[PDB]
RNA sequence: CCGAUAACGAACGAGACUCUGGCAUGCUAACUAGUUACGCGACCCCCGAGCGGUCGGCGUCCCCCAACUUCUUAGAGGGACAAGUGGCGUUCAGCCACCCGAGAUUGAGCAAUAACAGGUCUGUGAUGCCCUUAGAUGUCCGGGGCUGCACGCGCGCUACACUGACUGGCUCAGCGUGUGCCUACCCUACGCCGGCAGGCGCGGGUAACCCGUUGAACCCCAUUCGUGAUGGGGAUCGGGGAUUGCAAUUAUUCCCCAUGAACGAGGAAUUCCCAGUAAGUGCGGGUCAUAAGCUUGCGUUGAUUAAGUCCCUGCCCUUUGUACACACCGCC
């Protein structure tokens, strides 16, 4: 009964991963993570102190799912709904430096590598991780 | 490739260069019993065919008209020499032209017939040649300062749905 | 509702049906079979219109003498 | 004057810039398919060019 | 050779295309060069809606148009070579044809 | 109808209030807690998980929106 | 067998007048799983009829502009309610719901246009079918007034207002509007 | 035993929304885009996806694997996709693979429980059209 | 947790010169001062290092001033430049935040700088009417009647 | 349309027609669309499965080194006709209900005679006549204005909140555009810096080849908030940072931190709308050096009510009255 990542309720699959990810902590996690806000459509600072972590683990999910993404991809799933006051809302993108120091955090834990085109994808043992945390995930959420 | 333009350009491009064509000669051959143009492009060269009534008038002297509109042609498009050639086509059944029919009328009021008696003979001269019907309006200060229309029409005429488009020629 | 037929068509079934009684039956399908060979019709739409108006008409002929 | 201030503003771009192919209008042109045609010679010639009605 | 070429057509409309997908590969096969069929690519449709007004007064009505853009791809493929043998176009006004080979 | 002016921390005599006999009614919400026991409404939440804890408060819903409390069923 | 929601079953839901019962849809034949369908019952008339009850309520509560689509937010309302309205009673949330229909429906109204008397010229007695819409807007309506402007949520608002329907108590605004109703009819006969 | 070429290929619409399942012999499953089915993102129309699963018992489903890719419309629409394209899927295998005694009684139940089990919804949308801001309303007009 | 009200909880302060509500969330509560809003702060608070879970009127007299020193001197508690309000000061060019009456006053004395220099936005301010280049012709009739 | 019939025979409009949507496991065809199978891999289970599970990882039009067209594309065709059944009907024209069916009324385009002193001479090298034409009403250059505000009105956008706001996670589109004759101005992947707006190198695409599997929004799942003009609302206003341009002041636009105003569902009145419709929700195109609260389209979610009437506002046909005929906004 192996279990992929796709057997697995990606919501508290993700929040395992960021779990673990703090617990075996090895991050380049830059000073200014307590000040700028996830994208420039927000208005608040993410609620969460160590958001890193989960949208590092969010990051690898999105990288196992489909490789080649790049900083402006990136932004393209961590888009949101920009309210503009008074005018119509719209749609904007991620902050790209959040996703830059993201990515660079992950190669710097070498689950990720650069492909010989453009973006970046995943490594061996990165799947073997991801794979491992949604096995035990599957078996915290059955027993 | 980068040279080359769109698919979406190049035709749109293609209508333009044939609606200024078809303006320039309009303008140019209205007293020569012009009738319409035809373009046919090879990448090799192009070929314009005019439709006219009156070939031998739109040849000048031994084709000096022709071959003036050729340079013409020539230079306002910027083809490439010798990758242009223009035909003069003599139409059949020019009662069945309403380019031909309404240039006609308009030299006959030009020159000065009365309005009523050039459209009759207008429609009589379409319906002589054979058609299902006809219908000429002719608008303006006719009579008085106040403007007036007068719609001479007879046989069949449609008006509405698809089959106008190719049962109908409007001038 | 808005389902009656017009003059084109009408005219066309019974002409059709005078000239060709015969051939002609109570199925749809063969009676708008026979009409791209027994007329020129130039819509498809038209075509089976009036096959099933031959075909209501030659039902009321079979049952009673239609003025057809 | 001369030729240091005569035609001297740009029009490098901007509605100025931008003329009908046809009638030199400056208003209501289509620069889509590089059509650069005022709104109503569009309408005039859409025939001539192939833009037809369908729906 | 060795030669693979490619042929599109493309035109605005259906009728004169058709019948020139079928007369050159018809051509092709009584010539026995082995076809590649006939690919037809996505419509263009390229869309202009105006003011039916010259003059802004009115009721507000659009006129819209449309140009329909129909291309097909037929690629040539036979051992031997291909520009010696086929040299004829028979191309009707109205459609434009360009021939590359498999390098471009 | 003024105002409401809803209690955001508790008391002595609100906590023993909601100790003794908020687990005895069929519909434990933490709106109807709050207007019930004229507190805020997420000091209303926190007590619930709170009973939650303590083991005393079955829960059925858990939703993000709309979650539901019961008491602990009787023979 | 059919368990909405995966639970409450259908089977043992009675409705108590042969006057709607053409009308309510809760029956084995319209038991559906979950109250989400689109099945085109608005295309002819009287379609609506055999549209089930629980997808006739979660279209009605989905209303004010605010919610026009939010059909999936209207259904989790709608589980929310009944899980509230099982908590409180201990009886079939089908069954409170019926019963709120029948006792929410009016039986008479007035309608008229000219001289009218106190409201309308003329007293007049609606269908059935007019029964079950009327009787399922109040019942929306009432939630939604309940629900506006105070911490209590949609989904209490909606369960008490039918609990409170289904037995017959002036509290719910639905029987409140009905009796109104019955007045000014009564009056207008 | 081992007899290959057990396959069929169907597919479900719904609002420009296509599912393909690829109903094959094997173990029972149905996955949808490598997931398992009772995990798909709108949870709250689970009952949905799981209905023809219900509906025919999973007997019947215990002899197919089948697997549903999904490319186009929205959420619900694709749900609906997803169901229509399953049912679908197995009454095409039962008609080819096995009797059509089968697969009469169980078109029949997937009919008389939802047409749209089976048929496909041939509503897409509509045209805007330039007086107004959708298809049939106008744009506001006033008199003073 | 969900306990009693502590003993030592005031149900409002008094911060620099104005007051704030105790009743409410800490991160929200110093919002009722002049010249800090949610994102100010947030952060405040987060170099503060202060559970964000908690009232504003169960903390304590250290942390409470701790919260005073950061808001009134950010830019030695890692504070980022772009993040104050009086970047580069007509004044004397530094970058400060501020914090209290003491922004009404520098947006009199700015508004007055305009006025003095009879600059058009001054002259705009002066007369009472918009000064963001707005249309006064259908809007703005409240101000005025 | 059937029928009556001093009319007979026609013509236009309607319809027919064209485009569009819905069905075709039927045909043709696909390395600029894929699917299935196989083979290399990568990871989990390896207790033991093993033709186990996932892959938008790599290959099999690289030419011998797999087929096929369901899904995509677009052509040729079919398919729906009130055809079948029951009832009503002069048992005619037709109407109602049902079966089978994808569909038993999909939306548009075109659209007659006659007319309006309806709008445009500011679209035109369409144009009559008048005016001006060298101190120009031609033309060019600089600056300002078209924005200007005691006020009134119209089309709209945002809201008044808990059916919610904030924070995070998960997961889904379809129209359609993209480097230019003049004419300079394209859509952008990826890598690096910056907190953001942005900047800097490296490419791809004249396009089913690249953006792009258009990772859209609403919605869904969790967090905080707690009935307060509140974490609703974001107007007004201060300071600062970029971008476009020759130039940003009367702020072009964008970004950050501050201020948080009216507004608690709106009188008399009044608009639009019948099914993928209204409404919520975003995304393209036009305008565009810079730019959408507009408009034209696209999709996503998706209803309540009604299958009727002439009450109001109007329209069509017939009869009738008329002192109206500029025609009741008449006349007197
Ligand atoms: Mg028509
Ligand atoms: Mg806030």
């Amino acid at each position: 009964p192996g279990v992929t990542v796709k057997d697995v309720n990606q919501q508290e699959f993700v929040r395992a991963l960021a779990a673990f990810l703090k617990k075996s902590g090895k991050l380049k996690v830059p000073e200014w993570v307590d000040t700028v806000k996830l994208a420039k459509h927000k208005e608040l600072a993410p609620y969460d102190e160590n958001w890193f972590y989960t949208r590092a683990a969010s990051t690898a999910r999105h990288l196992y799912l489909r490789g080649g993404a790049g900083v402006g991809s990136m932004t393209k799933i961590y888009g949101g709904r920009q309210r503009n006051g008074v005018m119509p809302s719209h749609f904007s993108r991620g902050s790209k430096s959040v996703a830059r120091r993201v990515l660079q955090a992950l190669e710097g834990l070498k689950m990720v590598e650069k492909d010989q085109d453009g973006g970046r994808k995943l490594t061996p043992q990165g799947q073997r991780d991801l794979d491992r945390i949604a096995g035990q995930v599957a078996a915290a959420n059955k027993k | 490739m980068a040279v080359q333009i769109s698919k979406k350009r190049k035709f749109v491009a293609d209508g333009i260069f044939k609606a200024e064509l078809n303006e320039f000669l309009t303008r140019e051959l209205a007293e020569d019993g012009y009738s319409g143009v035809e373009v046919r492009v090879t990448p090799t060269r192009t070929e314009i065919i005019i439709l006219a009534t009156r070939t031998q008038n739109v040849l000048g002297e031994k084709g000096r008209r022709i071959r003036e509109l050729t340079a013409v042609v020539q230079k306002r498009f910027g083809f490439p020499e010798g990758s242009v050639e223009l035909y003069a086509e003599k139409v059949a059944t020019r009662g069945l032209c309403a380019i031909a029919q309404a240039e006609s009328l308009r030299y006959k009021l030009l020159g000065g017939l009365a309005v009523r008696r050039a459209c009759y003979g207008v429609l009589r001269f379409i319906m002589e040649s054979g058609a299902k019907g006809c219908e000429v309006v002719v608008s303006g200060k006719l009579r008085g300062q106040r403007a007036k229309s007068m719609k001479f029409v007879d046989g069949l005429m449609i008006h509405s749905g698809d089959p106008v488009n190719y049962y109908v020629d409007t001038a | 509702m808005g389902r009656v037929r017009t003059k084109t068509v009408k005219k066309a079934a019974r002409v059709i049906i005078e000239k060709y009684y015969t051939r002609l039956g109570n199925d749809f399908h063969t009676n708008k079979r026979v009409c791209e060979e027994i007329a020129i019709i130039p819509s498809k739409k038209l075509r089976n219109k009036i096959a099933g108006y031959v075909t209501h008409l030659m039902k009321r002929i079979q049952r009673g003498p239609v003025r057809g | 004057g001369h030729q240091q201030l005569y035609w001297s503003h740009p029009r490098k771009f901007g509605q100025g810039s931008r003329s009908c192919r046809v009638c030199s209008n400056r208003h209501g042109l289509i620069r889509k398919y590089g059509l650069n045609m005022c709104r109503q010679c569009f309408r005039q010639y859409a025939k001539d060019i192939g833009f037809i009605k369908l729906d | 050779a060795i030669h693979r070429i490619r042929i599109t057509l493309t035109s605005r409309n259906v009728k004169s295309l058709e019948k020139v997908c079928a007369d050159l590969i018809r051509g092709a096969k009584e010539k026995n060069l082995k076809v590649k069929g006939p690919v037809r690519m996505p419509t263009k449709t390229l869309r202009i809606t105006t003011r039916k007004t010259p003059c802004g007064e009115g009721s507000k009505t659009w006129d819209r148009f449309q140009m329909r853009i129909h291309k097909r791809l037929i690629d040539l493929h036979s051992p031997s070579e291909i520009v010696k043998q086929i040299t004829s176009i028979s191309i009707e006004p109205g459609v434009e044809v360009e021939v590359t080979i498999a390098d471009a | 109808r003024d105002k409401l002016n809803n209690l955001v921390l508790f008391d002595k005599a609100t906590y023993d209030k909601l100790c003794k006999e908020v687990p005895n009614y069929k519909l434990i919400t933490p709106a109807v807690v709050s207007e019930r026991l004229k507190i805020r409404g997420s000091l209303a939440r926190a007590a619930l998980q709170e009973l939650l804890s303590k083991g005393l408060i079955k829960l059925v819903s858990k939703h993000r929106a709309q979650v539901i409390y019961t008491r602990n069923t009787k023979g | 067998d059919i368990k909405l929601f995966g639970k409450w079953s259908t089977d043992d839901v009675q409705i108590n007048d042969i006057s709607l019962q053409d009308y309510i849809a809760v029956k084995e034949k319209y038991a559906k799983y979950l109250p989400h369908s689109a099945g085109r019952y608005a295309a002819k008339r009287f379609r609506k009829a055999q549209c089930p009850i629980v997808e006739r309520l979660t279209n009605s509560m989905m209303m004010h502009g605010r919610n026009n689509g939010k059909k999936l937010m209207t259904v989790r309302i709608v589980k929310h309610a009944f899980e509230i309205i099982h908590l409180l009673t201990g009886e079939n949330p089908l069954q409170v719901l019926v019963n709120a229909i029948i006792n929410s429906g009016p039986r008479e109204d007035s309608t008229r246009i000219g001289r009218a008397g106190t409201v309308r010229r003329q007293a007049v007695d609606v269908s059935p079918l007019r029964r079950v819409n009327q009787a399922i807007w109040l019942l929306c309506t009432g939630a939604r007034e309940a629900a506006f402007r105070n911490i209590k949520t949609i989904a209490e608002c909606l369960a008490d207002e039918l609990i409170n329907a289904a037995k017959g108590s002036s509290n719910s605004y639905a029987i409140k509007k009905k009796d109104e109703l019955e007045r000014v009819a009564k009056s207008n006969r | 035993s081992k007899g290959p070429l057990q396959s069929v290929q169907v597919f479900g619409r719904k609002k420009t929304a296509t599912a393909v399942a690829h109903c094959k012999r094997g173990n029972g499953l149905i996955k949808v885009n490598g997931r398992p089915l009772e995990m798909i993102e709108p949870r709250t129309l689970q009952y949905k996806l799981l209905e023809p699963v219900l509906l025919l018992g999973k007997e019947r489903f215990a002899g197919v694997d089948i697997r549903v890719r999904v490319k186009g419309g929205g959420h619900v629409a694709q749900i609906y996709a997803i169901r229509q394209s399953i049912s679908k899927a197995l009454v095409a295998y039962y008609q080819k693979y096995v009797d059509e005694a089968s697969k009469k009684e169980i078109k029949d139940i997937l009919i008389q429980y939802d047409r749209t089990l089976l048929v496909a919804d041939p509503r897409r949308c509509e045209s805007k059209k330039f007086g107004g801001p959708g298809a049939r309303a106008r744009y506001q007009k006033s008199y003073r | 947790m969900s306990l009693v009200i502590p003993e030592k909880f005031q149900h409002i302060l008094r911060v620099l010169n104005t007051n704030i509500d105790g009743r409410r969330k800490i991160a929200f509560a110093i919002t009722a001062i002049k010249g800090v809003g949610r994102r100010y702060a947030h952060v405040v608070l987060r170099k503060a290092d202060i559970d964000l879970t908690k009232r504003a009127g169960e903390l304590t007299e250290d942390e409470v001033e701790r919260v005073i020193t950061i808001m009134q001197n950010p830019r030695q508690y890692k504070i980022p430049d772009w993040f104050l309000n009086r970047q580069k000061d007509v004044k004397d060019g530094k970058y400060s935040q501020v914090l209290a009456n003491g922004l009404d006053n520098k947006l009199r004395e700015d508004l007055e700088r305009l006025k003095k220099i009879r600059a058009h936005r001054g002259l705009r301010h002066f007369w009472g009417l918009r000064v963001r280049g707005q249309h006064t012709k259908t809007t703005g009739r409240r101000g005025r009647t």
